């Protein structure tokens, strides 16, 4: 649900080279 | 059950009360006592700096509920007309009428008892009062206590329980309280001690006679075995010891006293007298006091509690609490306490004891006599009186100059704050005083009531026949006898014909002149008397008589003094004189001897002391307690100078500390007068203490005439005249210094009081009416500048007097929008209603008020700092209180009721602008004060003001973004309330809950009066809550009680109040609207009630509402009284089945509970403090624990069953292991230990501990010495508080200790240990860790050894080497942390590595630079509002009453002055905006690319209902979008029930979903976004309701399709021995079934199995055959069996195939290496060596590849910075990364300083990735390599770079560009060589978030399509579907379809329950190639099978070690192909 923002299809808070998903929550 | 590590014992933590209207020093000490049952004596030593002598010292208090006779006047008169004091002290009143009684609780009583109820006048608890009065005579009177909550207290009914007059037996003064009962039948019965004459010495017992009425808590009887509702001993009896289980004894030295012997129940000891001997004498008869109480010693009954053992000596001593004192002549003081326990082996173990100081007497190094400037012009030396007129609070100068009397009141003298006190003009006092005839009264200005008595010789009714000198002289009336003004018995012979002159010689004592006595002229030196006679003032000119209190009582007794003896006949009341008490040590020649230079005044202000005046000198007398005087002190008058009649000198108190000082007055000299006080600091007062765990107290008093001076000084520099309510000094608490031993940090608190008041009338202190408490911060060197301002509490309370509490609404702080200040509310009781009423008469409106008394009215915090809104406060509070009348019954009193009505908060945050205001209203009560209508009301945020008060460093228009619409509404939550209760004669049970119901009212801004919302606007008829205007249903609830017996809910509970279950609401019809189109209408209430909810009538309902739906919950069943009603039963709600609780024999604990399904669980305890100890689980493992003396777990073992063996630690009869006690030698403690923790205590470690050599160094006479000045305990401790005062008092210390100064010292500390495996030879290891505490529990740091190594180092005096050097010893310190003496975190170190365990001193490493540590700052509420971090950034907060700013490191970045872009990230700080409610309503952000562009603001909303649930969500785009087009669905709404529970999620994203939960929290039925229903199914109401099944059905289907089953564990033998018990054997999920073969103790997976499906078969589980199920799976069964260690980590794990993983843990815990083991080869070698950082982040790996691994970290930061792989084969770098960061975190720079690889054709070089971002920190550019034969990006894989391509790569530059609301919508790639720039655009919908690659449509109105309700993406690419499961999972992938309905290219997976795939096949329809790959992913095991039509042509195993995306390591196994 609402755990990540709003976007609900965005990758990583739009930082890829900082952040990284584990388990795609 | 126990703690697991996680806890320790409860630091003290002995704060000081707060009390702030009385002012004075209060203290709370806890006595050792055990709850066992749940009913056991109330008790705690209370320290309070008014409180006299007690058995247990000055100033102390140990109160039981008592019930007394009014000490207001002289003394009872034991009949009808006397007053009682409750337990609480106030006067009772008549309740209802008498009533003629004779059995009591099924007792047959003896006598006809006339029983009258009592209550008090002022009510706080309610509690009700019996006096049972027997008619006939020859029996006792007694009293009863109905408590509110079922209690009846038995209080004097047994001679022993009752404070009589011993002549006669008649007379009762105290009803000490005998036996008390709970509702449930738990029984508490007291017994009390009698004095006697042992131990006393001789002239004790003659001098006193009848001292036998004192009585003392000796034992105390509860946990009774039987259980009884009946008051115990209610015969008369004595108390059977075999009928209790516990006892609380106080001992007073008749035990034995030290640390070798534990005392024991039964004593045969003798009684202790102490030296200070004192009697109360304020009843009418000598109350003589001589124990003091030694011990306090709880006893246990073993042999009832546990049968297994016997009781030899008798009751078991289980917690021992010593307490020493500091023993003199003149008062006794606590100055010692320990808590003390003794193990069975006979060693003790001991907690730290707590020192307390009081101030000491030294007349000789503080006296030394001044002489007074002031008094220059003071020519009168002779005639004048130093006294208190007025009542001001200080002696002023009396006077009459040229025949006219003058008085100069007392005035502060020159800076304010300085005890300086000088006196003022003389003022006329018109009260011409020779108008009053000889011992006369005469009154001040007209005043009231009649103070002084004045004797004069030109006054009427004088005749001093034998006078030396005479003068018109005035004397203090409080000084006499009260009985003075109509005298009696001994007083009325005495004053016989009247007296002459009455001439002070002291504060409080008069000596007396008898005028000449007619009727007897001769005029003896005696008159007769019952008692060898009384003598008479003045006839002996040699002997002196007096009225002075030299006993120290409270009563003017009359003294005789004589040249050898002094004679005191005390006073009885109703001027009634005691046999003579003769007073020895006092003795002066027979010729040489003057009554004149005879003087009594209390100089040490415990009794008067007596001065005797000599030429050049004077002697002294201190006054021991009344039994003596000590021999004389000796003080030297000013030098040149002979005393003689001429001059004079009084004693008074100048400095108004409580204690006389000396005035002198010589004419001859100059100046005249002089002055030497003999203490400046009020002595016998608590001002020190030390609990030797690092905290250090300090207390410093101050007077409050003082304060009054200062008062009236402040209220002079305006022009105005304050007056003075206060005429006795009180000492109040001043300063409070807390200092911490440890982190050297001080709080200085300060307080300061003014508007005192006292009630003439009633001869109270009420306390004062404001208070000004002020906490400051003092650090220590090398700290932190940034010094935390100290805040400022500004409090008022109402002092019930009218005349201050009218004009203290001047002090606050005013507001021009402030609401309507409040005014008191007084009311009757009339029909069940309070009716308003305006007082009667100037009687009725003193006992109002005076209810008022206490009350705090307002309350403001302010800080302290240079900011500019320091005069503006943080938060304010106000409080409204009513006083209701409830009977007139009584003409002197009538009875009311104190409470707060009405309550008001303000949130200024220092903005006065823009407050949060919040108020609370109670609109009625009950006739017992339980609430009936009670309203919370969330004012609206008021106007923007057209002048902006906030900082101007804020954002552009960041204050007009911080108005919502939700902000300006005015909400009343209206809550409704009904209450039961049981009264009856003789059951009184209050409070009852029975329903309540909560509505809320939603009104606009504009309804707000201007004044506010008072009580009264709302009982009006048109008023916002009135009955007729709506409301919102929020919920209700009911509580239903059962009686025991029945499960139906009776209309009226019992007694014992059992609790049935609970009633809530949780569904209306308008909740339920959220069902419609997924549930239909008729299955609706058929569905709700399969749930467990039930229909019911609204609670207080309203016209057109029926029927809401609740669930009840919380079911339980009750035994019988016998048992206590102790609940046998319990259940959750009406689905689940019950557990069943199993007792002991006494009832205390439980010791088995059988589970629903069967299962047990068997507890066993020790008693000594009724803790399990040892456990029996539902798998039959038994967990063990052993405690210390104290209740300290020491020891841990486990052991049971694994696979059927009998393996574990080993038992107590297999292997024995002693618990060390030392903490240096449990670290040498190796290989082996049976246990799994062991715990090693250090408490005391703070104290200094001598060794045994030094202590033979010392001799016994030398350490005799000491152990009796209590420095040095028994053991080898030496107290620190007793050192300090030993050093400064006799400063040369006899003994040189090496120990004080530096040495070895240690914060309170505590070893444990953890064993990691059995006892069956294994690597094992112990891990040790080390953690320290401070003075208030707070954890200072953990140290954990680790195996090898390098670090720094630590000195032996306690500081940090910064050098790293090698140590066996690695002892990694973590959690570093420094606390100020409030609790908040202000430094925090980063973890580091260090040799030896050892602490390290906080001054050393403070500023040592390289420990890098962060700053926290905090506001005065406790909210952090800046944190400065290692390197220097520093990211802020910024409170306001409406919003939050939270400035990143990178916000701040551009203030660091003192990354890439400073300037780009200024003004970007995220923005919570809040409503009135407190919710978070708008999340404001700063979009911003370039350091010139203006920010865009990102503003999200998020609305909440009136409910209070979050409502809707719609993010940036969609807002600007909807600004043009309401009628935009917005991101998120979501319906709730009124509980909280989401019914319906309305997302535009993912669709619709509705789910339904069971009364449990369960999921029921569960409907998705694409309309498939999920029903899950429980087990029946006879079990724990686990899950058995989950169904499913889509739109398209019909019948549903069972997708999951599950199967659970039975209670079967064959089960437990694999801890198979309460655990799912079989799981059916999607994919196969995963089976449970065995599980370790700890819980972990031993072995399980899993086998799958065919691919022609979906998972369908019909029935309940479990054969047919088992028919659709496959013949490849998928076994992983492991092993574990004792701490829960993986040791092996053997795969599907026969591959074995090893791994080896080291001493810390983390893996230090692993191996690997394939079928039928060697075990290689995987990983050979792990090391890590100190912060747990792995440093060094070397791999079975021989190539290692460095990581390098930032040490300031703790972040990875570099990454060196090199291989020393040949020394070459393979990769060497180096990462760096920007202050926030984010990746800007990765370099690579190792030179590229061979497959690129002359390339050397590796050029840098950078990236940049914005402020929403979105990767804005990067640029990257990439080889060149790519192409353009797509999702075809490119082809590998072979070494003989030469191939070459270039350098790429990407810039993205994002959504407004975070969508990727383009990415601009570009490589300048190649030439190759493309750009792909993705197409974002114009009402929701779903975007698809620009090649599958360019319309953002058409993407929907493209999705389906769900928000999957069912087309991947042109021509390419993909095909979803019910599940949301990727169900099948068609890459290339084929024409002719033919089998395509296609791909399609199966993931398990949980979502993790287990399953995946790809589909190749080639013609020359038809291959088809088939992974099957297994725990670190791949089954890769690729077959084609004709054979099988590949069998792939892949073996991974390790976890993904950590240094995993693959290993590849073919079968064939």
């Amino acid at each position: 649900g609402t755990i990540d923002g709003l976007n609900l299809y965005r990758m990583v808070r739009n930082n890829p080279v900082t952040l990284l998903d584990p388990d795609g929550l | 059950s126990l703690p697991k590590g996680g806890g320790a014992i409860t630091g003290m933590g002995e704060a000081l009360t707060p009390t702030g209207p009385d002012g004075m020093a209060a203290l709370s000490l806890p006595l050792p006592i055990s709850a066992g049952r749940g009913y056991a004596p109330a008790f705690t030593l209370n320290y309070n700096s008014g409180a006299g002598n007690s058995p247990f010292g000055l100033g102390w208090d140990c109160n039981v509920m008592t019930i007394r006779r009014r000490t207001h006047f002289g003394v009872p008169h034991y009949d009808e007309t006397d007053t009682f004091l409750g337990p609480e002290g106030e006067v009772l009143v008549v309740a209802d009428q008498p009533r003629d009684e004779s059995t009591l609780q099924g007792i047959n009583l003896g006598a006809t008892f006339t029983v009258t109820g009592y209550r008090s006048r002022l009510e706080s608890h309610f509690s009700r009062l019996e006096y049972w009065q027997p008619k006939t005579t020859g029996k006792t009177d007694f009293w009863l206590i109905y408590s509110p909550d079922g209690q009846v207290h038995l209080l004097g009914k047994s001679p022993q329980a009752r404070i009589s007059n011993p002549s006669q037996t008649t007379q009762t003064a105290q009803w000490l309280l005998e036996a008390s009962v709970s509702s449930r039948g738990e029984q508490i019965y007291y017994q009390y001690r009698a004095e006697d004459d042992t131990g006393c010495e001789a002239d004790e017992i003659t001098h006193h006679l009848q001292a036998t009425a004192q009585r003392y808590l000796h034992i105390v009887y509860y946990g009774n075995r039987t259980a009884s509702e009946t008051l115990p001993g209610l015969d008369g009896s004595a108390p059977s010891q075999a009928d209790w289980l516990f006892y609380l004894v106080f001992d007073y030295g008749e035990r034995s006293n030290n640390l070798k012997t534990p005392p024991a129940f039964s004593t045969t000891g003798s009684w202790l007298c102490r030296q200070d001997r004192f009697s109360r004498y304020e009843y009418g008869f000598e109350i003589r006091t001589r124990r003091l109480c030694r011990q306090v010693l709880m006893y246990h009954h073993l042999q009832a509690l546990d049968s297994k053992i016997t009781e030899h000596n008798g009751p078991t001593l289980v917690s021992r609490l010593i307490l020493n004192y500091d023993e003199s002549a003149i008062a006794s003081t606590l100055v010692f306490v320990r808590r003390v326990g003794h193990e069975q082996d006979g060693n003790v173990v001991t907690l730290p004891p707590l020192e307390l100081a009081y101030q000491d007497f030294s007349p000789r190094h503080h006296a030394h006599w001044q002489p007074m400037d002031v008094l220059a012009n003071f020519n009168a030396i002779q005639r004048w009186q130093l006294v208190d007129l007025k009542g001001e609070g200080l002696p002023g100068l009396l006077y009459q100059d040229k025949g006219a009397w003058w008085y100069r009141s007392a005035q502060r003298l020159g800076e304010i704050g300085s005890d300086a006190v000088t006196w003022e003009k003389m003022q006329p006092l018109s009260v011409i005083p020779s108008l009053q005839s000889n011992a006369s009264l005469v009154d001040i200005n007209g005043d009231g009531q009649l103070d002084w008595v004045i004797t004069g010789p030109g006054l009427r009714g004088y005749h001093s026949q034998r006078p030396d000198g005479s003068w018109t002289r005035f004397t203090p009336l409080n000084a006499l006898p009260v009985e003075y003004t109509h005298p009696r018995a001994q007083l009325a012979d005495l004053m016989g014909a009247g007296l002459s002159d009455l001439v002070l010689i002291g504060p409080k004592s008069v000596r007396l002149y008898a005028n000449t006595r007619d009727g007897f002229a001769k005029g003896k030196d005696v008159v007769q008397s019952g008692d060898i006679t009384l003598p008479v003032p003045g006839a002996d000119p040699r002997k002196l008589v007096a009225f002075s209190d030299v006993l120290g009582s409270g009563q003017a007794h009359l003294v005789e003094v004589s040249a050898t003896k002094v004679t005191c006949w005390p006073n009885l009341g109703r001027g009634r004189f005691g046999q003579p008490i003769t007073l020895p040590g006092f003795s002066q020649p027979a010729t040489e001897f003057n009554p004149a230079q005879v003087y009594l005044a209390d100089l040490d202000g415990s009794p008067t002391d007596l001065i005797y005046v000599h030429t050049n000198r004077l002697d002294i007398f201190l006054n021991k307690s009344g039994n003596g005087f000590a021999e004389p002190v000796t003080l030297r008058f000013p030098e040149g100078l002979r005393f003689d009649h001429t001059c004079q000198l009084q004693m008074a108190d100048v400095q108004g500390l409580g204690v006389a000082s000396l005035i002198l007055s010589v004419p001859h000299m100059s100046p005249h007068h002089w002055r030497c006080d003999l203490t400046n600091m009020k002595p016998w007062l608590l001002n020190e203490m030390n609990n030797n765990m690092g905290v250090h107290h300090t207390l410093r008093y101050r007077s409050s005439s003082q304060f009054w001076l200062d008062e009236k000084a402040a209220a002079l520099t305006t022009g105005q005249t304050p007056v003075c309510y206060l005429p006795f000094p009180i000492h109040t608490l001043w300063q409070t210094e807390t200092e911490d031993e440890i982190s050297g940090n001080k709080l200085v608190t300060t307080l300061r009081y003014a508007r005192g008041a006292w009630d003439g009338r009633e001869r109270e202190f009420r306390g004062f009416g404001y208070v000004e408490q002020t906490d400051s911060h003092q650090l220590a060197q090398g700290n932190a500048p940034e010094r935390t301002p100290p805040a400022l509490t500004k409090n008022w309370y109402a002092t019930g007097l009218p005349v201050i509490d009218n004009a203290l609404s001047t002090e606050y702080w005013r507001d021009d929008q402030a609401f309507a200040g409040f005014s008191p509310r007084f009311t009757t009781w009339q029909d069940n209603k309070d009716v308003p009423l305006t007082p009667e008469d100037d009687n009725s409106r003193y006992w109002f008020n005076r209810a008022l008394k206490g009350q705090l009215l307002r309350s403001e915090l302010y800080g302290l700092d240079d900011s500019t809104n320091k005069h503006v406060p943080y938060t304010v509070t106000e409080f409204r209180s009513q006083v209701r009348r409830l009977q007139h019954t009584d003409s002197r009193y009538p009875v009311l009721w104190s409470s707060v009505v009405e309550s008001r908060n303000y949130h200024y945050e220092r903005i006065a602008s823009d407050p949060q205001c919040s108020q609370n209203i109670t609109l009625s009560s009950d006739r017992f004060g339980q609430p009936l209508k009670q309203l919370s009301v969330q004012y609206p945020r008021r106007q923007q003001p057209a002048i902006n008060l906030y900082p101007d460093t804020l954002p552009d228009k960041l204050l007009a973004n911080s108005y919502d619409d939700q902000q300006r509404q005015l909400r009343l939550t209206y809550q409704q309330s009904s209450w039961h209760h049981l009264t009856n004669n003789t059951v009184r049970v209050l409070g009852l809950p029975d329903s309540t119901r909560s509505d809320i009212f939603t009104y606009g801004a504009e309804n707000v009066p201007a004044g506010g919302l008072n009580l009264e606007l709302l009982s009006d008829k048109n008023s916002l809550i009135a009955d007729d205007k709506p409301r919102e249903y929020l919920g209700q609830q009911k509580t239903a009680y059962t009686d025991g017996q029945n499960t139906t809910p009776l209309q009226t509970p019992t007694r014992q109040a059992l609790i049935a279950f609970t009633e809530t609401t949780v569904f209306n019809q308008s909740t339920l609207s959220a069902f419609n189109g997924s549930i239909p209408s008729d299955k609706l209430s058929t569905t709700l009630e399969q749930a467990g909810y039930q229909q019911t009538n609204y609670l207080f309902p309203r016209t057109g509402e029926d029927k809401v739906w609740v669930a009840h919950h919380g079911y339980t069943d009750y035994g019988t009284a016998a048992q206590f009603w102790r609940p046998q039963k319990q259940s959750n709600t009406q689905l689940t089945g019950k557990i069943t609780l199993i007792w002991d024999a006494n009832y205390c604990v439980v010791v088995q509970t059988r589970d629903a399904a069967g299962l047990t669980t068997s507890a066993k305890y020790d008693w000594r403090f009724l803790t399990p100890v040892q456990l029996t689980d539902i798998n039959d493992n038994q967990h063990l624990i052993t405690l210390d003396a104290l209740g300290r777990p020491i020891t841990l073992r486990f052991w049971g069953t694994e696979n059927g063996k009998m393996t574990g630690y080993s038992s107590p009869e297999k292997a024995s292991f002693s618990p060390p006690s030392d903490v240096n030698a449990a670290i040498e403690l190796k290989k082996p230990l049976p246990v799994a923790q062991c715990q090693v205590y250090a408490p005391e470690s703070w104290m200094p501990v001598l060794s045994q050599k030094t202590f033979n160094r010392l001799a016994e006479q030398d350490w005799q010495k000491l152990y009796n000045a209590r420095i040095i305990t028994e053991d080898g401790r030496i107290c620190t508080l007793a050192y300090r005062r030993w050093v400064q008092s006799q400063k040369a210390i006899p003994q040189l200790i090496s120990l004080l100064n530096n040495g070895p010292r240690l914060p309170p500390h505590s070893l444990t240990l953890t064993t990691d495996r059995y006892d069956h030879d294994p690597e094992q290891q112990i891990r040790q860790q080390v953690v320290f505490s401070d003075g208030f529990g707070r954890l200072l740091q953990a140290a954990a050894r680790h195996e090898a190594g390098m670090a720094r180092q630590r000195n032996e005096d306690g500081s940090l080497i910064i050098n790293v050097q090698h140590t066996e010893n690695r002892w990694a310190v973590t959690g570093r942390t420094e606390y100020d003496n409030k609790g908040q975190p202000i430094r925090t170190y980063q973890p580091y590595f260090l040799n030896d365990w050892r602490y390290v001193s906080n001054d050393s490493a403070r500023q040592e630079k390289e420990a890098y540590a962060d700053t926290h700052v905090y506001d005065p509420i406790g909210r952090e509002i800046k944190v400065i971090t290692a390197k220097g950034w520093f990211r802020r907060t910024l409170f306001t009453p409406w919003f939050t700013v939270n400035e990143d490191e990178n916000d701040t970045a551009a203030e660091v002055k003192k990354n890439i872009d400073p300037k780009l990230y200024q003004k970007t700080p995220t923005v919570s905006v809040y409503d009135n409610r407190g919710l978070i309503i708008r999340n404001i952000d700063f979009h911003r690319t370039t350091a010139n562009g203006d920010p865009d603001t990102r503003i999200t909303r998020h609305q909440y209902d009136i409910h209070g649930h979050l409502n809707q969500s719609i993010d940036p785009r969609l807002y600007e979008a909807k600004q043009t087009n309401n009628t935009i669905k917005p991101n998120f709404l979501w319906q709730y029930d009124l509980t909280g529970n989401p019914l319906c999620t309305e997302s535009i994203d993912a669709g619709r979903t509705v789910t339904l939960n069971d009364i449990e929290g369960r999921p029921l039925l569960t409907v998705t976004a694409t309309g498939v229903i999920q029903t899950r199914q429980y087990e029946t109401s006879s079990l724990p309701g686990r899950l058995l099944s989950v169904a499913e059905q889509t739109p398209e289907e019909k019948t549903s399709r069972i997708t999951e089953r599950l199967i659970w564990a039975g209670n079967t033998e064959a089960e437990k021995d694999h801890n198979l018990a309460g655990q799912c054997v079989r799981h059916y999920d999607t994919a196969g079934v995963t089976r449970l073969e065995s599980l370790s103790l700890t819980g972990t997976v031993l072995s399980q199995s899993s086998q799958l499906l065919i691919d022609t078969q979906e998972a369908n589980w019909t029935g309940d055959n479990e054969t047919v199920w088992q028919n659709m799976l496959a013949d490849d069964i998928y076994t992983t069996l492991s092993t574990f260690d004792a701490t829960g980590a993986l040791l092996t794990q053997t795969d599907a195939k026969g591959n074995i993983q090893r791994l080896a843990y080291d001493v810390a815990g983390q893996l230090n290496g692993s191996w690997l083991t394939l079928k039928g080869q060697t075990e290689q070698v995987i990983i050979k060596s792990l090391t890590y950082s100190a912060a747990g982040q792995k440093l060094r790996e070397e791999h079975g590849n021989d190539v290692i691994t460095e990581y390098s970290y930032e040490p300031e930061t703790q972040r990875l910075i570099g990454i060196k792989t090199r291989r020393p084969s040949d020394t070459k770098v393979l990769q060497d990364l180096r990462y760096e960061y920007d202050p926030v975190g984010n990746v800007i720079s990765i370099r690579n300083d190792a030179e590229a690889t061979r497959f690129w054709h002359n390339q050397k070089v590796m050029p840098e990735n950078t990236y940049t971002y914005d402020s929403l920190y979105q990767l804005i550019s990067a640029t990257g390599r990439e080889m060149a034969n790519i192409g353009q990006q797509s999702h075809q894989f490119p082809s590998p770079a072979l070494p003989s391509d030469n191939n070459t790569y270039t350098n790429y530059t990407r810039t993205y560009t994002y959504d407004r609301g975070g969508n990727l919508t383009k990415i601009q790639h570009s490589s300048p060589a190649t030439q190759n720039n493309y750009t792909t655009n993705i197409t974002v919908s114009n009402r929701s978030n779903r975007a698809v690659l620009s090649t599958l449509t360019e319309d953002p109105a058409q993407v929907d399509a493209l999705f389906d309700a769900g928000g999957h993406q069912n087309t991947l690419i042109s021509g390419q579907n993909l095909n979803w499961n019910t599940r949301g999972e990727l169900q099948q992938v068609t890459l290339v379809k084929r024409d002719k309905g033919a089998n395509d290219d296609r791909e399609w997976y199966r993931y398990s329950g949980d979502g993790r795939r287990m399953l995946k096949i790809n589909e190749q329809q080639a013609s020359n190639n038809a291959q088809t790959q088939r992974v099957t992913y297994l725990p670190n095991l791949e089954l890769r099978l690729t077959q084609n039509s004709t054979a099988t042509t590949e069998d792939l195993q892949v073996i991974t070690v390790g976890e993904a995306g950590r240094a995993q390591v693959r290993v590849l196994h073919w079968e064939s192909g």
